[PDB]
Protein backbone atom coordinates (compact mmCIF):
# COMPACT_ATOMS: atom_id res chain seq x y z
CA UNK A 1 0.00 0.00 0.00
CA UNK A 2 2.62 2.34 0.49
CA UNK A 3 3.63 1.80 -3.41
CA UNK A 4 0.04 1.90 -4.64
CA UNK A 5 0.11 5.53 -3.57
CA UNK A 6 -3.29 5.32 -1.31
CA UNK A 7 -4.45 8.78 -0.30
CA UNK A 8 -2.57 10.39 -4.05
CA UNK A 9 -4.99 8.36 -6.41
CA UNK A 10 -8.82 8.61 -7.28
CA UNK A 11 -11.45 7.08 -5.04
CA UNK A 12 -12.06 4.44 -7.59
CA UNK A 13 -8.93 2.62 -7.68
CA UNK A 14 -8.29 3.61 -4.25
CA UNK A 15 -11.98 1.60 -3.71
CA UNK A 16 -10.29 -1.58 -5.38
CA UNK A 17 -7.58 -1.67 -3.55
CA UNK A 18 -9.37 -1.15 -0.03
CA UNK A 19 -11.54 -4.29 -1.43
CA UNK A 20 -8.95 -6.37 -1.96
CA UNK A 21 -7.32 -5.08 1.11
CA UNK A 22 -10.05 -5.96 3.11
CA UNK A 23 -10.16 -9.56 1.62
CA UNK A 24 -7.22 -10.18 3.28
CA UNK A 25 -8.00 -9.34 6.24
CA UNK A 26 -11.78 -11.11 5.61
CA UNK A 27 -9.17 -14.17 4.48
CA UNK A 28 -7.23 -13.56 7.82
CA UNK A 29 -10.43 -13.93 9.77
CA UNK A 30 -11.92 -17.23 9.05
CA UNK A 31 -8.66 -19.24 8.20
CA UNK A 32 -7.10 -18.14 11.93
CA UNK A 33 -10.70 -19.64 13.28
CA UNK A 34 -10.78 -22.30 11.45
CA UNK A 35 -7.19 -22.74 12.96
CA UNK A 36 -8.61 -22.17 16.49
CA UNK A 37 -11.31 -24.68 15.92
CA UNK A 38 -8.25 -26.98 15.28
CA UNK A 39 -6.32 -26.12 18.11
CA UNK A 40 -8.94 -26.80 20.25
CA UNK A 41 -9.42 -30.46 18.91
CA UNK A 42 -6.11 -31.10 19.67
CA UNK A 43 -6.11 -29.33 22.98
CA UNK A 44 -9.02 -31.40 24.08
CA UNK A 45 -6.45 -34.10 23.58
CA UNK A 46 -3.77 -31.87 24.93
CA UNK A 47 -5.81 -30.67 27.91
CA UNK A 48 -4.40 -33.75 30.06
CA UNK A 49 -0.93 -32.01 30.12
CA UNK A 50 -1.46 -28.27 30.25
CA UNK A 51 -3.86 -25.12 30.24
CA UNK A 52 -1.87 -22.11 29.70
CA UNK A 53 -3.14 -22.19 26.22
CA UNK A 54 -4.08 -17.60 27.07
CA UNK A 55 -5.99 -17.60 23.74
CA UNK A 56 -5.30 -14.03 23.54
CA UNK A 57 -3.93 -12.98 19.87
CA UNK A 58 -3.16 -9.32 19.09
CA UNK A 59 -2.38 -10.16 15.34
CA UNK A 60 -0.43 -6.87 14.68
CA UNK A 61 -2.53 -6.14 11.64
CA UNK A 62 -5.39 -4.91 14.33
CA UNK A 63 -4.90 -0.84 14.24
CA UNK A 64 -3.65 -0.77 10.63
CA UNK A 65 -7.21 -2.51 9.92
CA UNK A 66 -9.25 0.06 11.82
CA UNK B 1 -27.92 1.85 61.04
CA UNK B 2 -29.51 2.56 64.19
CA UNK B 3 -27.66 -0.68 65.82
CA UNK B 4 -24.41 1.31 64.16
CA UNK B 5 -25.86 4.18 66.25
CA UNK B 6 -25.65 2.52 69.26
CA UNK B 7 -22.79 0.90 68.84
CA UNK B 8 -20.96 4.21 68.50
CA UNK B 9 -22.61 5.40 71.55
CA UNK B 10 -20.66 3.53 73.88
CA UNK B 11 -18.70 0.98 72.44
CA UNK B 12 -19.55 -2.11 73.57
CA UNK B 13 -21.31 -1.05 77.03
CA UNK B 14 -24.05 -0.08 75.57
CA UNK B 15 -25.56 -3.76 74.77
CA UNK B 16 -25.34 -4.66 78.34
CA UNK B 17 -26.92 -1.44 79.33
CA UNK B 18 -29.89 -0.23 81.59
CA UNK B 19 -32.20 -0.18 78.05
CA UNK B 20 -29.86 -1.51 75.70
CA UNK B 21 -29.98 -4.89 76.60
CA UNK B 22 -33.87 -4.69 75.62
CA UNK B 23 -32.50 -2.63 72.21
CA UNK B 24 -30.70 -6.01 71.70
CA UNK B 25 -33.93 -7.82 72.22
CA UNK B 26 -36.48 -5.02 69.67
CA UNK B 27 -33.52 -5.88 67.25
CA UNK B 28 -33.43 -9.77 67.08
CA UNK B 29 -36.65 -10.08 67.17
CA UNK B 30 -37.15 -7.16 63.97
CA UNK B 31 -34.28 -9.13 62.36
CA UNK B 32 -36.18 -11.97 62.80
CA UNK B 33 -39.55 -10.09 61.16
CA UNK B 34 -37.19 -8.89 58.57
CA UNK B 35 -36.75 -12.04 56.84
CA UNK B 36 -36.28 -12.25 53.03
CA UNK B 37 -35.38 -16.14 52.20
CA UNK B 38 -39.03 -17.43 52.98
CA UNK B 39 -39.94 -15.31 49.98
CA UNK B 40 -37.56 -16.29 47.90
CA UNK B 41 -37.94 -19.71 49.03
CA UNK B 42 -41.69 -19.02 48.40
CA UNK B 43 -40.85 -17.53 44.67
CA UNK B 44 -38.59 -20.23 43.63
CA UNK B 45 -41.23 -22.84 45.52
CA UNK B 46 -44.27 -21.51 43.00
CA UNK B 47 -42.04 -20.85 40.24
CA UNK B 48 -41.00 -24.80 40.79
CA UNK B 49 -44.69 -25.85 41.45
CA UNK B 50 -46.66 -24.35 38.61
CA UNK B 51 -44.59 -21.83 36.23
CA UNK B 52 -42.32 -24.98 35.22
CA UNK B 53 -44.66 -25.05 32.42
CA UNK B 54 -45.70 -21.56 32.38
CA UNK B 55 -42.31 -20.78 31.13
CA UNK B 56 -41.93 -21.78 27.36
CA UNK B 57 -46.24 -21.20 26.54
CA UNK B 58 -45.11 -19.49 22.99
CA UNK B 59 -46.33 -22.10 20.95
CA UNK B 60 -49.76 -21.73 20.83
CA UNK B 61 -49.65 -17.81 20.07
CA UNK B 62 -53.61 -17.54 19.57
CA UNK B 63 -56.27 -18.61 21.90
CA UNK B 64 -60.01 -17.98 21.50
CA UNK B 65 -61.94 -17.66 25.07
CA UNK B 66 -65.33 -17.45 26.80
CA UNK B 67 -66.06 -14.50 29.06
CA UNK B 68 -69.34 -15.22 31.05
CA UNK B 69 -70.98 -11.99 30.83
CA UNK B 70 -74.24 -10.86 29.46
CA UNK B 71 -74.40 -12.80 26.07
CA UNK B 72 -71.51 -14.88 27.32
CA UNK B 73 -68.79 -13.19 24.87
CA UNK B 74 -65.30 -14.72 24.19
CA UNK B 75 -62.58 -12.68 23.05
CA UNK B 76 -58.87 -13.52 21.26
CA UNK B 77 -55.68 -14.16 23.88
CA UNK B 78 -52.04 -14.33 23.60
CA UNK B 79 -50.38 -16.81 26.19
CA UNK B 80 -48.12 -14.08 27.85
CA UNK B 81 -49.42 -12.66 31.12
CA UNK B 82 -47.24 -13.68 33.88
CA UNK B 83 -43.78 -14.95 32.53
CA UNK B 84 -42.62 -11.11 31.26
CA UNK B 85 -43.01 -10.28 35.23
CA UNK B 86 -41.13 -13.49 36.13
CA UNK B 87 -38.37 -12.15 33.87
CA UNK B 88 -38.14 -8.98 35.33
CA UNK B 89 -38.24 -10.67 38.93
CA UNK B 90 -35.00 -12.85 37.49
CA UNK B 91 -33.17 -9.98 36.54
CA UNK B 92 -34.18 -8.18 39.80
CA UNK B 93 -32.78 -10.88 42.63
CA UNK B 94 -29.65 -11.44 40.52
CA UNK B 95 -28.58 -8.07 39.58
CA UNK B 96 -29.70 -6.89 43.08
CA UNK B 97 -29.04 -10.17 45.52
CA UNK B 98 -27.80 -12.70 43.32
CA UNK B 99 -28.50 -16.25 44.51
CA UNK B 100 -28.17 -19.15 43.37
CA UNK B 101 -31.30 -19.19 41.54
CA UNK B 102 -32.53 -21.99 39.10
CA UNK B 103 -31.37 -22.01 36.43
CA UNK B 104 -33.13 -24.21 34.54
CA UNK B 105 -35.78 -21.31 35.07
CA UNK B 106 -32.77 -18.76 33.90
CA UNK B 107 -32.74 -20.39 30.93
CA UNK B 108 -35.91 -20.75 30.08
CA UNK B 109 -36.63 -17.05 31.34
CA UNK B 110 -34.20 -16.49 28.35
CA UNK B 111 -36.21 -17.87 26.09
CA UNK B 112 -39.25 -16.14 26.75
CA UNK B 113 -37.01 -13.11 26.39
CA UNK B 114 -36.15 -13.94 22.97
CA UNK B 115 -39.81 -14.30 21.61
CA UNK B 116 -41.20 -11.67 24.29
CA UNK B 117 -41.55 -8.31 21.95
CA UNK B 118 -43.04 -10.48 19.21
CA UNK B 119 -45.87 -10.85 21.94
CA UNK B 120 -45.85 -7.30 22.93
CA UNK B 121 -46.75 -6.31 19.39
CA UNK B 122 -49.28 -8.78 19.09
CA UNK B 123 -51.15 -8.02 22.38
CA UNK B 124 -51.79 -4.59 21.62
CA UNK B 125 -52.55 -5.02 18.24
CA UNK B 126 -55.39 -7.72 20.01
CA UNK B 127 -56.23 -4.52 22.16
CA UNK B 128 -56.80 -1.82 19.74
CA UNK B 129 -58.67 -4.66 17.65
CA UNK B 130 -60.86 -4.74 20.39
CA UNK B 131 -60.98 -1.31 21.01
CA UNK B 132 -62.07 -0.67 17.57
CA UNK B 133 -64.52 -3.15 17.65
CA UNK B 134 -66.22 -1.80 20.41
CA UNK B 135 -66.46 2.10 18.85
CA UNK B 136 -67.45 0.87 15.23
CA UNK B 137 -70.22 -1.52 16.90
CA UNK B 138 -71.46 1.17 19.11
CA UNK B 139 -72.41 2.92 15.85
CA UNK B 140 -74.17 1.08 12.65
CA UNK B 141 -74.01 3.41 9.77
CA UNK B 142 -70.19 3.34 9.52
CA UNK B 143 -70.32 -0.57 9.62
CA UNK B 144 -71.56 0.17 5.95
CA UNK B 145 -68.42 1.75 4.82
CA UNK B 146 -65.99 0.02 7.04
CA UNK B 147 -67.01 -2.98 5.90
CA UNK B 148 -64.21 -3.68 3.93
CA UNK B 149 -61.53 -2.55 6.30
CA UNK B 150 -63.20 -4.66 9.09
CA UNK B 151 -63.27 -7.98 7.21
CA UNK B 152 -59.43 -7.19 6.01
CA UNK B 153 -58.60 -6.72 9.11
CA UNK B 154 -60.17 -10.29 10.41
CA UNK B 155 -58.42 -11.53 6.90
CA UNK B 156 -55.42 -10.97 8.40
CA UNK B 157 -56.52 -12.11 12.50
CA UNK B 158 -57.92 -15.70 10.47
CA UNK B 159 -54.44 -15.95 9.22
CA UNK B 160 -52.72 -14.84 12.25
CA UNK B 161 -54.91 -17.40 14.45
CA UNK B 162 -54.57 -20.09 12.11
CA UNK B 163 -51.08 -20.64 12.54
CA UNK B 164 -49.70 -21.10 15.88
CA UNK B 165 -45.85 -21.10 16.12
CA UNK B 166 -44.44 -20.10 13.09
CA UNK B 167 -40.21 -19.80 13.73
CA UNK B 168 -39.51 -18.95 10.99
CA UNK B 169 -42.49 -16.41 9.49
CA UNK B 170 -43.51 -14.52 12.11
CA UNK B 171 -41.85 -10.70 12.10
CA UNK B 172 -43.17 -10.03 9.00
CA UNK B 173 -46.73 -11.12 9.71
CA UNK B 174 -46.30 -8.78 13.55
CA UNK B 175 -45.14 -5.68 11.06
CA UNK B 176 -48.16 -6.32 8.99
CA UNK B 177 -50.43 -6.56 11.67
CA UNK B 178 -49.67 -3.48 12.92
CA UNK B 179 -49.95 -1.38 10.14
CA UNK B 180 -53.19 -3.03 9.51
CA UNK B 181 -55.16 -2.28 12.45
CA UNK B 182 -52.94 1.24 12.31
CA UNK B 183 -54.49 1.84 9.62
CA UNK B 184 -57.89 0.75 10.75
CA UNK B 185 -57.80 2.88 13.94
CA UNK B 186 -56.68 5.78 11.41
CA UNK B 187 -59.95 5.59 9.35
CA UNK B 188 -62.16 4.96 11.57
CA UNK B 189 -61.12 8.06 13.78
CA UNK B 190 -61.29 9.85 10.89
CA UNK B 191 -64.43 8.41 9.37
CA UNK B 192 -65.88 9.53 13.06
CA UNK B 193 -64.81 13.13 12.17
CA UNK B 194 -65.80 13.20 8.83
CA UNK B 195 -69.85 12.46 9.96
CA UNK B 196 -69.62 14.37 12.82
CA UNK B 197 -69.41 17.15 9.69
CA UNK B 198 -71.90 16.08 7.87
CA UNK B 199 -74.05 15.79 10.26
CA UNK B 200 -73.72 19.36 11.91
CA UNK B 201 -74.73 20.42 8.11
CA UNK B 202 -77.48 17.42 8.11
CA UNK B 203 -79.41 18.76 11.19
CA UNK B 204 -78.23 22.18 10.57
CA UNK B 205 -80.50 22.08 7.61
CA UNK B 206 -83.07 23.39 8.93
CA UNK B 207 -82.03 26.51 10.79
CA UNK B 208 -80.91 28.68 7.68
CA UNK B 209 -84.04 29.76 6.82
CA UNK B 210 -85.13 29.72 3.67
CA UNK B 211 -81.62 30.93 1.44
CA UNK B 212 -80.77 28.67 -1.58
CA UNK B 213 -76.96 30.19 -1.39
CA UNK B 214 -76.45 28.54 2.25
CA UNK B 215 -78.05 25.50 1.63
CA UNK B 216 -75.91 24.83 -1.80
CA UNK B 217 -73.00 25.61 0.16
CA UNK B 218 -74.33 23.40 2.62
CA UNK B 219 -74.18 20.44 0.10
CA UNK B 220 -70.85 21.15 -1.69
CA UNK B 221 -69.20 21.14 2.15
CA UNK B 222 -70.80 18.15 2.64
CA UNK B 223 -69.98 16.20 -0.56
CA UNK B 224 -66.20 17.71 -0.66
CA UNK B 225 -66.44 15.03 2.76
CA UNK B 226 -67.52 12.74 0.27
CA UNK B 227 -64.72 13.24 -1.91
CA UNK B 228 -62.65 12.42 0.73
CA UNK B 229 -63.92 9.21 1.49
CA UNK B 230 -63.65 8.22 -2.26
CA UNK B 231 -60.47 8.63 -1.96
CA UNK B 232 -59.27 6.07 0.64
CA UNK B 233 -62.40 4.66 -0.55
CA UNK B 234 -64.59 2.74 2.30
CA UNK B 235 -66.93 -0.20 1.50
CA UNK B 236 -69.95 0.82 0.05
CA UNK B 237 -69.85 4.86 -0.24
CA UNK B 238 -72.88 5.39 -2.65
CA UNK B 239 -74.94 3.18 -0.84
CA UNK B 240 -74.50 5.00 2.52
CA UNK B 241 -74.89 8.02 0.09
CA UNK B 242 -78.24 6.83 -1.14
CA UNK B 243 -79.21 7.02 2.72
CA UNK B 244 -77.94 10.61 2.97
CA UNK B 245 -80.07 11.87 0.23
CA UNK B 246 -83.21 10.14 1.39
CA UNK B 247 -83.56 11.79 4.38
CA UNK B 248 -81.58 14.93 3.24
CA UNK B 249 -84.65 15.40 0.59
CA UNK B 250 -86.85 14.53 3.89
CA UNK B 251 -85.34 17.61 5.69
CA UNK B 252 -85.38 19.41 2.42
CA UNK B 253 -89.16 19.37 1.29
CA UNK B 254 -90.19 19.86 5.02
CA UNK B 255 -88.40 23.12 5.47
CA UNK B 256 -89.55 23.72 1.79
CA UNK B 257 -93.66 22.88 3.14
CA UNK B 258 -93.42 25.37 5.98
CA UNK B 259 -91.65 28.17 4.13
CA UNK B 260 -94.58 27.56 1.76
CA UNK B 261 -97.30 27.44 3.98
CA UNK B 262 -96.14 30.89 5.37
CA UNK B 263 -95.15 32.49 1.61
CA UNK C 1 -30.05 -22.13 2.63
CA UNK C 2 -28.46 -24.99 3.15
CA UNK C 3 -25.06 -23.55 2.66
CA UNK C 4 -25.55 -21.50 5.20
CA UNK C 5 -27.27 -23.74 7.11
CA UNK C 6 -24.48 -26.13 7.68
CA UNK C 7 -21.99 -22.56 8.07
CA UNK C 8 -24.23 -21.94 10.99
CA UNK C 9 -24.74 -25.63 12.57
CA UNK C 10 -20.65 -25.52 12.11
CA UNK C 11 -20.56 -22.11 13.83
CA UNK C 12 -22.64 -22.55 16.88
CA UNK C 13 -21.16 -25.44 17.12
CA UNK C 14 -17.53 -23.69 17.06
CA UNK C 15 -19.07 -21.18 20.06
CA UNK C 16 -20.00 -23.87 22.02
CA UNK C 17 -16.83 -25.84 21.81
CA UNK C 18 -15.41 -22.48 23.25
CA UNK C 19 -18.18 -22.43 26.06
CA UNK C 20 -17.10 -25.77 26.60
CA UNK C 21 -13.24 -24.68 27.30
CA UNK C 22 -14.16 -21.58 29.32
CA UNK C 23 -16.23 -23.93 31.42
CA UNK C 24 -13.83 -26.51 32.20
CA UNK C 25 -11.27 -23.93 33.15
CA UNK C 26 -13.54 -22.55 35.50
CA UNK C 27 -14.99 -25.86 36.52
CA UNK C 28 -11.04 -27.02 37.29
CA UNK C 29 -10.89 -23.72 39.06
CA UNK C 30 -13.51 -24.56 41.27
CA UNK C 31 -11.98 -28.03 41.61
CA UNK C 32 -8.29 -26.56 42.79
CA UNK C 33 -10.05 -23.98 45.59
CA UNK C 34 -12.14 -26.45 46.81
CA UNK C 35 -9.24 -28.62 47.08
CA UNK C 36 -6.90 -25.94 48.35
CA UNK C 37 -9.86 -24.83 51.25
CA UNK C 38 -9.57 -28.60 52.16
CA UNK C 39 -6.02 -28.78 52.53
CA UNK C 40 -5.30 -25.61 54.35
CA UNK C 41 -8.09 -26.08 56.83
CA UNK C 42 -6.27 -29.38 57.08
CA UNK C 43 -2.70 -27.31 57.81
CA UNK C 44 -5.18 -25.41 60.35
CA UNK C 45 -6.27 -28.09 61.98
CA UNK C 46 -2.65 -30.07 61.87
CA UNK C 47 -1.80 -26.50 63.69
CA UNK C 48 -4.38 -26.82 66.05
CA UNK C 49 -3.06 -30.44 67.53
CA UNK D 1 -39.03 -26.07 5.87
CA UNK D 2 -35.32 -25.26 4.96
CA UNK D 3 -35.86 -21.70 6.59
CA UNK D 4 -38.02 -23.27 8.98
CA UNK D 5 -35.46 -25.55 10.14
CA UNK D 6 -32.90 -22.71 10.37
CA UNK D 7 -34.83 -19.99 12.22
CA UNK D 8 -35.29 -23.06 14.89
CA UNK D 9 -31.07 -23.95 14.54
CA UNK D 10 -30.75 -20.34 15.17
CA UNK D 11 -33.10 -19.93 18.21
CA UNK D 12 -32.26 -23.12 19.60
CA UNK D 13 -28.76 -22.76 19.55
CA UNK D 14 -29.21 -18.87 21.23
CA UNK D 15 -30.94 -20.92 24.11
CA UNK D 16 -28.06 -23.29 24.42
CA UNK D 17 -26.09 -20.43 24.20
CA UNK D 18 -27.46 -18.77 27.26
CA UNK D 19 -26.96 -22.40 29.28
CA UNK D 20 -23.41 -21.67 28.26
CA UNK D 21 -23.59 -18.15 29.52
CA UNK D 22 -25.46 -19.51 32.92
CA UNK D 23 -22.90 -22.43 33.58
CA UNK D 24 -20.21 -20.25 33.27
CA UNK D 25 -22.68 -17.04 35.41
CA UNK D 26 -22.70 -20.05 38.05
CA UNK D 27 -18.54 -21.11 37.83
CA UNK D 28 -17.86 -16.90 38.28
CA UNK D 29 -20.04 -17.00 41.52
CA UNK D 30 -18.47 -20.49 42.79
CA UNK D 31 -14.72 -19.50 42.28
CA UNK D 32 -15.68 -16.02 44.18
CA UNK D 33 -17.26 -17.78 47.43
CA UNK D 34 -14.95 -20.45 47.29
CA UNK D 35 -12.01 -17.86 46.88
CA UNK D 36 -13.09 -15.75 49.59
CA UNK D 37 -14.04 -18.46 52.18
CA UNK D 38 -10.93 -19.76 51.33
CA UNK D 39 -8.76 -16.13 52.26
CA UNK D 40 -10.92 -16.08 55.28
CA UNK D 41 -10.52 -19.53 56.97
CA UNK D 42 -6.76 -19.64 55.69
CA UNK D 43 -5.80 -16.16 57.31
CA UNK D 44 -7.88 -16.17 60.54
CA UNK D 45 -7.26 -19.75 61.20
CA UNK D 46 -3.40 -19.16 61.03
CA UNK D 47 -3.82 -15.99 63.22
CA UNK D 48 -5.65 -18.13 66.10
CA UNK D 49 -2.81 -20.29 65.92
CA UNK E 1 -77.76 -2.82 -7.31
CA UNK E 2 -74.53 -4.87 -5.89
CA UNK E 3 -75.37 -5.47 -1.87
CA UNK E 4 -71.85 -5.32 -2.17
CA UNK E 5 -70.11 -6.63 0.88
CA UNK E 6 -70.67 -6.66 5.30
CA UNK E 7 -69.41 -9.02 7.82
CA UNK E 8 -68.99 -9.25 11.67
CA UNK E 9 -66.80 -9.99 14.75
CA UNK E 10 -67.83 -12.16 17.38
CA UNK E 11 -69.30 -14.30 14.70
CA UNK E 12 -65.76 -14.38 12.12
CA UNK E 13 -64.24 -15.31 16.09
CA UNK E 14 -65.94 -18.55 17.59
CA UNK E 15 -66.14 -19.74 13.63
CA UNK E 16 -62.41 -19.46 13.33
CA UNK E 17 -62.67 -21.39 17.00
CA UNK E 18 -64.08 -24.11 15.39
CA UNK E 19 -61.61 -23.83 12.32
CA UNK E 20 -59.25 -24.34 15.39
CA UNK E 21 -59.75 -27.91 15.71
Amino acid sequence: LGTRKLMHVAYEEFEKVMVACFEVFQTWDDEYEKLQVLLRDIVKRKREENLKMVWRINPAHRKLQA
Amino acid sequence: AYMKRVEDVLGKGWENHVEGQKLKQDGDSFRMKLNTQEIFDDWARKVQQRNLGVSGRIFTIESTRVRGRTGNVLKLKVNFLPEIITLSKEVRNLKWLGFRVPLAIVNKAHQANQLYPFAISLIESVRTYERTCEKVEERNTISLLVAGLKKEVQALIAEGIALVWESYKLDPYVQRLAETVFNFQEKVDDLLIIEEKIDLEVRSLETCMYDHKTFSEILNRVQKAVDDLNLHSYSNLPIWVNKLDMEIERILGVRLQAGLRAW
Amino acid sequence: LEQEKHELRRRFENREGEWEGRVSELETDVKQLQDELERQQLHLREADR
Amino acid sequence: HLEQEKHELRRRFENREGEWEGRVSELETDVKQLQDELERQQLHLREAD
Amino acid sequence: ELAAEDEQVFLMKQQSLLAKQ
